[PDB]
RNA sequence: UUCUUUGCUCCACACAAUAUAGAUGGAUACGAAUAAGGCGUCCUUGUGGCGUCGCUGAACCAUAGCAGGCUAGCAACGGUGCACUUGGCGGAAAGGCCUUGGGUGCUUGCUGGCGAAUUGCAAUGUCAUUUUGCGUGGGGAUAAAUCAUUUGUAUACGACUUAG
RNA sequence: AUUUUUGGUAAGCAGAACUGGCGAUGCGGGAUGAACCGAACGUAGAGUUAAGGUGCCGGAAUACACGCUCAUCAGACACCA
RNA sequence: UUGUUGAAAGGGAAGGGCAUUUGAUCAGACGCCAGCAUCAGUUUUGGUGGCAGGAUAAAUCCAUAGGAAUGUAGCUUGCCUC
């Protein structure tokens, strides 16, 4: 995935000079998707479609600090089989994009919600700890954390072994 | 549709096939459980069927209608002239 | 007894300080110290001296090492490089039974055909003395 | 959630030993020796003080951390079994037919013969598990006290004795007849 | 690599091992499996019992002889699971299964031969710690196989004699490792540690 | 002294086939001790021979030889494709072939 | 199993075949656990202390010489074949494992001295494992079944059980 | 046969609209199948792909990555059972 | 359709297609089968070099301003082997 700034305006028809330039923060694997999604969302907010408007700028946005561990509190909306539901999940990751693709995977895994049936309402980094709601994140926010990895499964590149392989670590 | 009036099957389905027992001897397929304490002795014994006769005997069966009463029973006799030992086979237990 | 008794289970803890040998990747056999665990399966590792970039990596591609050193959590590449060189991680690693077995594989791979004939000769010269010793 | 790590504290009394290797809890105490292998659970024990032992589960679960507290329970039950032991009091409840219960011997095996339960001709044989001792206690009419070390030995002996005297083909709410565990407790007095 | 491979079938998943062995035999590698009565299946004893009873009930109605033969031995349960993964009706398949032998325990010649494992078909390496599994030693006997504890006697004898052998081999390898360690600090040993050997 | 080997041990796995249909012109050969297409690319263009023994002395010897060369790699797991001067007979699925170190580098 | 001698067999040779599900350095032996062990060491001998090891067998052992010739030695008191003896151990398919002394060969542990071409620039460039009858020259042993006849514990016919 | 659609509880039923198919069509795939998917075909070589897959049968990763699920009636690929 | 001889194959049919092995067989007496080098057409698989752009990458790095915690060293009160 990638995060893209998409500024589209509206078609400048004289009698209407300087249309109000609407910016988005689309999550998309390339520009051809990032611009198609831009139009999809702005067709749900304003009377304008790709014919009646124009993309004036598309610019990839990178991570401010792409090696600081961050608690991403993401607000999301998804079409279920029966209805639609607004969710709040908390990803812990190193980039906004890496956190979002983990959300898309853990939404697809836990509610069978595929790409077409998910809207990313917001992806806000949680400033101060004690604002982290979910325990599956508050686990990894404990002073002087350590934990083993029992049952270390090494993998051969050959069919036969001679040693009776161990699972120690 | 079903038999209309259901009766039990003719014949036991256990004594099959009903072919001619390959040998003419009897072929003991199971011997007793082999007690290791009590003295050594033969289990089974070969012999020859001679014929059937009648017997009369008193009947000790308390509760029976014929308690302490003569009853006729059919009996079959087997000629059992002493059987001569001529060998000994050793059998090892295997996964077959 | 009354010193009761527990085995116990000795493990390599996934902590801040744990140097980890990268097994699959562009690095593939370089050291890097863990600075911050993300979530049970994912870590943050920087090997400034070995020359692997500060990256968030999956745990299938790392092997925990017996060696550790006191690093503060989420410490940058400069702080890592100083605490690393202070503790002397590279020496404790090179003076391992495992590092030696990696150096043995890469050496016997980088052996020549003439040096293969030489080692063969020398092993049989050794073999003469050891079989004289095994007899007595 | 898959709980990163969770542990349970197991207290060890003043004159008992706990020997754990690979998952065989062998507790020794004043009463005697109790063994129990927990090779079915997949946890880790760690002696901290020779008087506390921490049992732990790494990357746990709902079904996994349930067992971690179970194994703390079973190991405390073993320490209780050697320190104080167990003692189950059962009462004979009969309406008309008095229950004739005594401990007989058959090839040196320790059985409990139950005869005249609802005037039943049958002689019910409850084999006493080894480590369990039976006492037909005086001072309480129609009582039987199953004492020893391992709770699973005492409890299953008491249960198997209750189960054999179940009234068949009746209203079990009128025919309230059989030997029922009144009390479950510890052997040592001052309690 | 070897002319004949010998696989210890203990602590192995039936189907996974069967697939590995089925490919080896078609590629033309002679294999014997031994300790076939310590094979393992995923899921509790009862599930695989019911799976078998569902297989038992499958017979040719009009003559229960010519119907699917239900072989009860752990060696023959493996053979069924492996013959499934080969085209046994074809001459290549017949020849492929001819390269295989399976035994309940480790008989002669194989009693004193080296025994390999197949890490991608080990229960310990594969099944999630917490899941319950079967043992072909218990299942096979519950469905008909009679020789559970004949094999337990013959294995217990072989393991006593092979423990004596190992205790002698190890006691010796102490002398060989000690004399090889007292061969170091020699001109030859330093030249070998330079070349890497 | 014991060893005399100047080829690698190949094995004739199968032909180039669909799920059903087979192509008997391209024969799939598994080389001993190769893992990936990268490791396999050493053996690209090499000369593979299938040495077999008949009962009739033809022109000095009872042994006959069916010649081929490695064309290219196959799959993800270091199998190669070989073309033989005359196609292989298919009864040799699992028979060993010899991968010579001819046209060298 | 024959004495018409010349037939049967076991072992050794040569020979004329006959094949090959496929040798082309070695199938290199603890068991048990895997939220645990291996090996070494210690001795209040244990579910014990202290080391160490793993993270693949990419190992280990074998590993030179006409596909391995002929010869002079120096150093060892070894390694390793071929045939023979010692005591044994193995029954799950033990048909193999040890283990004596000896002998006789070789040894690349190390210095020597000759030989190899012309298979012509590659052509598997032939060396393995069976099924063998074929003559040699030595050891060894010297029968049964079937039909026909007979019985009736059996029998459609075969078969089965008998008898001579 | 997708879509629109009438009768009919319904139908592998009856009857329409537009288009595409079978009929008259082999080939790769859905195990098998007139109609589905992919592609339409002189005789060969080489290369690359479609739909579909790559534990073993079976050519092709017992690939990598994040989760979910333990079922004494698990689940497993559209038309399609 | 049958007999004999000769040859071959044969685990609930046989026969057929593509490919080769094996056995028998037979025209081409005037050619058969290869290896290498340097080239052309096609195409697969590396290894390296020079540039372009983006937030003239974001970072890391260095300077600098402010701040906080899962609070570093010290500071302090408690149990006290200092």
């Amino acid at each position: 995935f990638k995060e893209y700034q998409v500024i589209g305006r509206r078609l400048p028809t004289e009698s209407v000079p300087e249309p109000k330039l609407f910016r988005m923060r689309i999550f998309a694997s390339n520009e051809v998707i990032a611009k198609s999604r831009y139009w999809y969302f702005l067709q749900k907010l304003h009377k304008v479609k790709k014919a009646s408007g124009e993309i004036v700028s598309i610019n990839q946005i990178n991570e401010a600090h792409p090696t600081k561990v961050k608690n991403f509190g993401v607000w999301v909306r998804y079409d279920s089989r029966s209805g639609t539901h607004n969710m709040y999940k908390e990803i812990r990751d190193v980039s906004r994009v890496a956190a979002v693709e983990t959300l898309y995977q853990d939404m697809a895994a836990r509610h069978r919600a595929r790409f077409r049936s998910i809207h990313i309402l917001k992806v806000a980094e949680i400033e101060k700890t004690a604002d982290v709601k979910r325990q599956y994140v508050k686990q990894f926010l404990t002073k002087d954390l350590k934990f083993p990895l029992p049952h270390r499964v090494q993998k051969s590149t050959k069919t036969f072994s001679y040693k009776r392989p161990s699972t120690f670590y | 549709s079903h038999r209309k009036y259901e009766a039990p099957r003719h014949g036991h389905l256990g004594f099959l096939p009903r072919k001619r027992a390959a040998s003419i001897r009897a072929r003991v397929k199971a011997f007793p459980k082999d007690d290791r304490s009590k003295p050594v002795a033969l289990t089974s014994f070969l012999g020859y069927k001679a014929g059937m006769t009648t017997i009369v005997r008193d009947l000790d069966r308390p509760g029976s209608k014929f308690h302490k009463r003569e009853v006729v029973e059919a009996v079959t006799v087997v000629d059992t002239p002493p059987v001569v030992v001529v060998g000994v086979v050793g059998y090892v237990e295997t996964p077959r | 007894s009354t010193d009761s008794i527990v085995k116990a289970s000795n493990w390599r803890l996934v902590e801040v300080g744990r140097v980890v040998l990268i097994k699959k990747g562009q690095s593939a056999g370089k050291l890097a110290a863990i600075v911050e665990i993300i979530d049970q399966k994912k870590v943050l590792i920087d090997g400034p001296k070995a020359g692997v970039p500060r990256q968030a990596i999956n745990l299938g591609q790392v092997v925990l090492t017996p060696l550790t050193f006191a690093l503060p959590r989420g410490a940058r590449t400069a702080t890592v490089s100083k605490k690393w060189a202070a503790a002397a991680v590279c020496e404790k690693w090179a003076a391992s039974s495992w590092a030696k077995k990696i150096a043995q594989r890469e050496r016997r791979a980088a052996l020549t055909d003439f040096e293969r004939f030489q080692v063969m000769v020398l092993r049989k010269q050794k073999r003469y003395t050891v079989k004289k010793a095994l007899a007595k | 959630m898959k709980y990163i790590q969770t542990e349970q504290q197991i207290e060890i009394p003043e004159g008992v030993t706990v020997s754990i290797k690979s998952r065989i809890v062998k507790v020794v105490g004043p009463r005697g020796t109790l063994t129990k292998n927990l090779k079915h659970i997949d946890v880790t024990f760690t002696k901290v003080n020779n008087q506390l032992i921490k049992v732990a589960v790494h990357n746990g679960d709902r079904k996994h951390v349930a067992a971690l507290r179970t194994v703390k329970s079973l190991v405390d039950n073993m320490i209780t079994g050697v320190t104080k032991g167990y003692k189950y009091k059962m009462r004979y409840v009969y309406a008309h037919f008095p229950i004739n219960v005594n401990i007989v011997e058959k090839d040196g095996a320790k059985f409990i013969e139950v005869r005249n339960f609802l005037g039943d001709k049958k002689i019910r044989n409850v084999p006493v598990r080894d480590g369990v001792t039976i006492e037909f206690s005086t001072n309480v009419k129609d009582e039987i006290v199953l004492s020893g070390n391992s709770v699973e030995d005492v409890s299953q002996n008491a249960a198997d004795l209750q189960q054999i005297c179940r009234v068949r083909n009746k209203d079990i709410r009128k025919f309230l007849d059989g030997i029922y565990v009144s009390h479950k407790g510890f052997i040592v007095e001052d309690e | 690599v070897e002319p004949v491979v010998v696989i210890d079938g203990k602590g192995h998943l039936v189907g996974r091992l069967a697939s590995v062995v089925a490919k080896q035999l078609l590629n033309g590698q002679k294999i014997v499996v031994v300790r076939a009565e310590e094979l393992n299946i995923s899921g509790e004893f009862f599930r695989n019992k019911l799976k078998y009873h569902d297989f038992l009930r499958k017979a040719t109605a009009f003559n229960k002889t010519r119907g699917p033969f239900h072989f009860r031995a752990p060696s023959r349960i493996f053979y069924k699971a492996l013959r499934g993964m080969v085209s046994h009706k074809t001459a290549r398949g017949k020849a492929a299964l001819e390269r295989l032998k399976v035994f309940e325990g480790i008989p002669p010649p194989y009693d004193k031969k080296k025994r390999v494992v197949v890490p991608q078909a080990l229960r310990v390496l594969r099944l999630k710690p917490g899941r319950k599994y079967t043992t072909l030693g218990k299942l096979s006997t519950s469905v008909g196989w009679k020789y559970e504890d004949v094999v337990a006697k013959l294995e217990a004898k072989r393991k006593v004699s092979s423990a004596e052998y190992y205790a002698k081999k190890r006691a010796f390898t102490k002398k060989v490792a000690s004399a090889n360690a007292t061969a170091a600090e020699s001109d030859v040993a330093k030249q070998l540690a330079a070349l890497g050997y | 002294a014991e060893s005399h080997r100047l080829y690698v041990k190949g094995k004739h796995l199968s032909y180039q086939r669909s799920k059903r249909v087979n192509n008997p012109n391209v024969s799939l050969i598994k080389i001993e001790g190769v893992a990936t297409p990268q490791d396999a690319q050493f053996y690209l263009g090499k000369r593979i021979a299938y040495v077999y023994r008949a009962s009739k002395e033809v022109r000095g010897s009872k042994i006959r030889v069916m010649w081929g060369k490695v064309t290219r790699t196959h799959g993800n797991s270091g199998v190669v494709r070989a073309t033989f001067r005359n196609n292989l007979p298919a009864k040799t699925f699992g028979a060993s072939v010899r991968i010579f170190l001819y046209p060298s580098n």
